[PDB]
């Protein structure tokens, strides 16, 4: 699936940043039994990578009902949501520090039982720079 | 061979491979495909049940080839046994005796009923 | 759930065979995924559940689990495979990763 | 010398999946119990012995089948009901009188110009709507679901109250029930008994607290698939029920509005008496004791010296952050922060605020949304509460304070608790064995 | 006892009370429940009928226990008769034969057919 | 005669015309007529199969009338043979013994299973 992502961003320390990841024509599945469209139970994961070191996991949003879950050491300053009408997912990171500057990826997870924590399609990556 | 393999063969050849083709007699929402499949399945089951009951009434249930006790009236076909068993195919033989088919079924049913009643009478003593 | 990866970096010439080791402090079963990131390029999955190939990846990568040890064999290396390999488990991710480059 | 022999009626089963039918013992209700075949008063439950069977609650097919079945029942029930397309019109909405501090702007007095009986003249008609059911553009408001999906109003005659349904496999199939009280989610169950129909299953609709469930026969039980996983929801099953009341103290009166030739739409008319917030009452001592039991049984999976902290929901849509459930015909979304606030370490009743929505789109379906009809008079619904849907938040390996929050959302996890001890087996009555006989 | 009563029991107890579960092999608008129940009933009848097919092709129709005339090839299971009939329940036996069913099934039918043919050739005299 | 022809007749006539009234036990969109017809056909098949399975359990499959091995307890009925078979209709006899049917069916089932087991054990020689 195509995962468009927002353009690069620059913010000041102590501000908030908003990153949007769009996955057109992928929020809905077919339930052939009822023969009706439903909202899929996919998980939109969010990953971050500082320049030089390996990736890190921020959170994920199950889009079926907007359920979320964040990493322990980011809790209290990151909010994750999705808009099913626009088929997009929004990451709102608040109170960025100097070390929070990095490239952020949105990842798509089919949430299949057989393969736990699998990301298939990745966004182009949005680089966010924080400084004064 | 397999299913219907020896259909055009002789009575002699075909009369020994009954099982290979008798075995294959039995092998969602309310959409068009679903209802068609369900109707087809129940129709196949009904046809097989009709045939099995027809076997059962003449006391041949569970027998591929059973012997009977009703004489073969030559009016149906006066051809020699060897001729019909060494040259024809089953389709031709069936076509020949198509119109003489209900009568033999009735004779078979009456003969089996009479034989069963006689057997019960004998088993009484 | 601590996850570590070895070696920190390695190098191999064209067409060789290499292995990368991932050690998980717990018995997480077969739920291991490995991800490859070319420099200046978002990473893409190549192996999931540690023994089943991802869509659209050449068959030269073959995974394997020996207890808590996880590794895959990379054969006949060609120079579009130079990059960074990370082994991810569950929520955790391997710090650093392994950098593979030609010599 | 030895020869084979067939053995009809052999007791051999295999794992299989097959459609099962409902059966309930006897007013129309949303579950077509008038179509279920009646169940016998005395089910012929048969105990077994010396038999061990592997059970996998998380790969069970019965749960998915019954979830699909419930979805179909819901869709077919609301299909032949009055449409509500004309309601998508401009609304002139004002703030509403005798209201306490918990209803500041919650209720909106909205008037529109719905057509009268004959489709040529407009008539000014007023009604009341809940703030979660309107969106601003006195001011102008529109129904919240007027730009994404159409609205259909459930017929007021049919009730949404859950009714027990027994699941019966077809002829030639059996349902294996595991009576092992200590049996966790997945594994062999030594004490397994066959049956033809399942026990009373109440298709309840809830997200955070498993209302009106089935209690475990021993100490509180915790179940999960790969409990190491954060994502996988952690099923809980209480030994002793935790009473809960969750009433609405208002006295709203229904009013009929003729929106077409015969199709009538029911609206919340004037409210007789004052207005008070809907609330849930839970006896604090019992809830505290239940939490103590659950944390005692939860320390086993992590260690005796670990720390367990109950935190409220992380966030998301209204149907997940708060405890959402049906009662009497009205949907409730109740703030659950009052419960999951404890920080367990090695008379009075708690009250949970609630809010009421009238557009319901559970099992999100792009194109349809139910308008819950108003219910006249006060509503009270005692509920037993049997299980929770907790999810372990992630944790850095340095610290050892696991935090549990009441997640959920998916109804499959909700329903896996009621079918946790059931499996479907296909009988194979044919077998071959060696024997000294030799047929003549 | 009751249905599947001797499911875990040994060979001997099960082989004495077959009929308790043989007898329990067989026991409106177009809504969801209606179509679900109809499919369930048709499927049950079809499964029982396939079972009856396999029994009839072996010439044991109507018999819970019937004997055959084919050798027990040791390649399937060369284990002592007494330990088989005093140790292993039917389930474990199936789990140790499940790979080898089809072939023996075919053998059965073939032998049966051959036997029938021979019987007919004997009875013509 | 015909279907149900001997219904008013005594035992003597009825017990000889079983086949004539056993021959007719078995003889596409989602419209009301269509679904009614489909349910009717499935119901007929299910009833026939239930009766046939009951026959097969008692080891009398393929036979119109079969003899058994359990005696007639006078508790069921004390009426002598002669007036039973020359005096009353089948319907009257059925109404007379209707409330005793389950236990006698169970007796036949158990006796047939026991006889089959004994025959197998004897054949083991
Ligand atoms: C978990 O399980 C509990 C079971 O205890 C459920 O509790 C039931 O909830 C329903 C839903 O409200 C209750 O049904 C209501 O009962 C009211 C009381 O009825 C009694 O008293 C009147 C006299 O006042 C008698 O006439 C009557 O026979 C009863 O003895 C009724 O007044 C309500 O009537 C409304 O609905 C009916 C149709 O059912 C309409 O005809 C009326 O006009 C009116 O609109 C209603 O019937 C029920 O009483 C509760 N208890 C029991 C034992 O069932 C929980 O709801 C359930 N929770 C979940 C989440 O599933
Ligand atoms: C929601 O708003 C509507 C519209 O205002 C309210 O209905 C209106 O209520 C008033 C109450 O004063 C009615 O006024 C009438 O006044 C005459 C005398 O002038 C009196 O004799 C009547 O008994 C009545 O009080 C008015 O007719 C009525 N309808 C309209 C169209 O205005 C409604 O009460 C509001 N509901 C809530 C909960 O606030
Ligand atoms: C966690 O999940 C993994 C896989 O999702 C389980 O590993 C087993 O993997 C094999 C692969 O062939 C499957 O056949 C088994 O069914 C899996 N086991 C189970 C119980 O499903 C692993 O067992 C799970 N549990 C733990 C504690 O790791
Ligand atoms: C349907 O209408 C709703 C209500 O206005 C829209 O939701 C709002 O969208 C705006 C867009 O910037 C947001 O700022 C608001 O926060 C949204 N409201 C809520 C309650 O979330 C929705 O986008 C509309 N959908 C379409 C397809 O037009
Ligand atoms: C549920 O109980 C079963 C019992 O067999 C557990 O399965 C094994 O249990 C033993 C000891 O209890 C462990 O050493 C094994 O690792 C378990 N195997 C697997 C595949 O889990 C099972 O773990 C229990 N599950 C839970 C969630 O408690
Ligand atoms: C809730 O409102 C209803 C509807 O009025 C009340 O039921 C009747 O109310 C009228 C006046 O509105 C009284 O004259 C009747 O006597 C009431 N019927 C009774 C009491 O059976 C109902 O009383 C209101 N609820 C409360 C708690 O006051
Ligand atoms: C839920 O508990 C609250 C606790 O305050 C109850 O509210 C009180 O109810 C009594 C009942 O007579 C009133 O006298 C009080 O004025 C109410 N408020 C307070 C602050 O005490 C409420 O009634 C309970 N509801 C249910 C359904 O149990
Ligand atoms: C929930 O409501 C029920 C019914 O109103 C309460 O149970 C009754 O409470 C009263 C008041 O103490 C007792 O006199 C009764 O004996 C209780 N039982 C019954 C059947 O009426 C229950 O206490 C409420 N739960 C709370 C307040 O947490
Ligand atoms: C969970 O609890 C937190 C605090 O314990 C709640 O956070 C408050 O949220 C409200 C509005 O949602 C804000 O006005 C407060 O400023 C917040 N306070 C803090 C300390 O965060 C949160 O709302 C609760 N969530 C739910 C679903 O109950
Ligand atoms: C749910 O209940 C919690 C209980 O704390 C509410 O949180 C408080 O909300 C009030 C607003 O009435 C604030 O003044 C407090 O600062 C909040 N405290 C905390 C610790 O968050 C919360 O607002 C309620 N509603 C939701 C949606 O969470
Ligand atoms: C389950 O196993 C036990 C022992 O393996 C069986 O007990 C046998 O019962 C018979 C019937 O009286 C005795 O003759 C045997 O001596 C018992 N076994 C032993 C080892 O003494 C039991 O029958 C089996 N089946 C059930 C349903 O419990
Ligand atoms: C077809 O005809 C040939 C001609 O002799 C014969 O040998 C053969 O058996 C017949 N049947 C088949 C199936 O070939
Ligand atoms: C609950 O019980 C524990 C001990 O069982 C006690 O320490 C605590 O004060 C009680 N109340 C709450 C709200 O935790
Ligand atoms: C709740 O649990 C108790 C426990 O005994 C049970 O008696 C009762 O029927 C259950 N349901 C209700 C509505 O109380
Ligand atoms: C009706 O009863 C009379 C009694 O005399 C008998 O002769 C006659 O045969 C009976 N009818 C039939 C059709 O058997």
């Amino acid at each position: 699936v195509r995962l468009d992502q927002s353009g690069t961003a620059v913010k000041k320390p102590g501000a908030s940043v908003r990153v949007s990841c769009r996955a057109p024509d992928s929020f809905t599945v077919y339930r052939p039994r009822l023969s009706a469209y439903f909202i899929g139970e996919f998980n939109i994961h969010w990953l971050r990578q500082a320049p030089g070191q390996g990736l890190e996991w921020l959170g994920f949003v199950n889009i079926f009902r907007g359920a979320v879950k964040y990493s322990s050491r980011f809790q209290g300053r990151i909010t994750i949501t999705r808009d099913t009408s626009s088929e997009t997912s929004y990451l709102d990171l608040g109170a960025l520090k100097a070390d929070d500057t990095a490239t952020y990826y949105c990842a798509w997870d089919k949430n299949v039982d057989d393969n736990p924590w699998r990301l298939d399609s990745w966004g182009q990556g949005t680089l966010v720079i924080v400084s004064s | 061979l397999g299913f219907l393999g020896a259909a055009g063969s002789t009575m002699g050849a075909a009369s020994m491979t009954l099982t290979v083709q008798a075995r294959n007699l039995l092998s969602l929402k309310l959409t068009v495909w679903g209802i068609k499949q369900l109707q087809a399945r129940v129709l196949a089951v009904e046809r097989y049940l009709r045939d099995q009951q027809l076997l059962g009434i003449w006391g041949c249930s569970g027998k591929l080839i059973c012997c009977t006790n009703v004489p073969w009236n030559s009016s149906w076909s006066n051809r020699n046994l060897s001729e019909i068993w060494d040259n024809m195919t089953w389709l031709q033989w069936d076509k020949e005796i198509s119109n003489y088919t209900q009568i033999i079924y009735g004779l078979l049913e009456e003969s089996q009923n009479q034989q069963e009643k006689n057997e019960q009478d004998l088993l009484a003593l | 759930i601590q996850v570590t990866q070895s070696p920190s970096s390695l190098s191999a010439s064209i067409g060789d065979t290499i292995t990368v080791a991932c050690e998980v402090s717990q018995d997480v079963g077969w739920a291991v995924n490995w991800y490859h990131q070319r420099p200046g390029r978002p990473p893409y999955n190549l192996i999931y559940t540690a023994h089943n190939l991802a869509p659209g990846v050449a068959s030269r990568f073959r995974g394997s689990r020996v207890g808590t040890y996880f590794t895959l064999t990379i054969n006949n290396l060609l120079p579009e495979d130079v990059g960074t390999y990370y082994c991810q488990v569950f929520d955790s991710f391997a710090p650093g990763g392994t950098r593979v480059d030609l010599r | 010398n030895l020869w084979v022999t067939v053995y009809y009626g052999v007791p051999v089963w295999k794992d299989a999946e097959t459609t099962l039918f409902c059966a309930s013992d006897a007013k129309h209700n949303v579950w077509a119990t008038h179509a279920c075949v009646p169940t016998d008063p005395n089910p012929q439950e048969i105990h077994l012995e010396n038999v061990t069977e592997e059970f996998n609650m998380w790969k069970n097919n019965m749960v998915e089948q019954m979830h699909t079945d419930i979805i179909s029942l819901w869709d077919q029930s609301l299909k032949p009901c009055v449409k509500l397309t004309p309601l998508c019109v401009t609304l002139q909405c004002t703030n509403v009188n005798n209201i306490t501090d918990d209803m500041r702007g919650e209720l909106k007095n909205c008037s529109f110009n719905m057509t009268t009986e004959l489709r040529d003249k407009k008539q000014k008609v007023y009604s009341l709507f809940y703030r979660l059911d309107v969106v601003q553009i006195n001011k102008e408001y529109r129904l919240i679901n007027c730009n994404t999906s159409a609205i259909t109003q459930a017929c007021p005659k049919v009730s949404f109250e859950p009714i027990p349904i027994h699941y019966c496999a077809p002829a030639g199939f059996a349902i294996l029930k595991c009576k092992d009280k200590k049996f966790n989610g997945t594994g062999p169950c030594p004490s397994v008994s066959t049956v033809q129909c399942t026990h009373g299953i109440k298709p309840v609709v809830s997200t955070q607290l498993l209302l009106n469930g089935s209690l475990a026969e021993e100490e509180v039980m915790i179940r999960s698939e790969n409990i190491t996983n954060n994502a996988k929801n952690i099923l809980v099953q209480f030994n002793t029920p935790v009473q809960i009341n969750c009433t609405r103290p208002n006295n709203n009166t229904r009013k009929s509005i003729r929106i077409g030739p015969g199709q009538a739409f029911y609206a919340t008319g004037d409210i007789i008496g004052d207005i008070r917030q809907a609330h849930c009452n839970v006896s604090k001592a019992t809830w505290n004791e239940t939490l103590g039991k659950v944390v005692k049984q939860l320390r086993k999976h992590f260690g005796n010296n670990t720390i367990i902290r109950f935190a409220n929901s992380s966030g998301g849509d209204l149907e997940v952050t708060t405890h959402s459930f049906n009662c009497g015909g009205e949907f409730f979304y109740c703030n659950t922060s009052g419960l999951f606030n404890s920080t367990w370490i090695s008379n009075d009743s708690i009250t949970l605020p609630c809010r009421i929505k009238q557009i319901i789109n559970m099992w999100q379906r792009i194109g349809q949304a139910m308008y819950a009809p108003p219910i006249q008079g006060v509503i009270r619904c005692v509920s037993n509460i049997t299980g929770l849907i907790l999810t372990r938040d992630g944790g850095s390996t340095n610290s050892t304070t696991e935090t549990f929050r009441p997640g959920g959302g998916d109804m499959r996890d909700n329903w896996r608790s009621e079918l946790y001890k059931y499996k479907v087996v296909k009988i194979e009555p044919l077998g071959v064995a060696p024997t000294r006989c030799k047929r003549r």
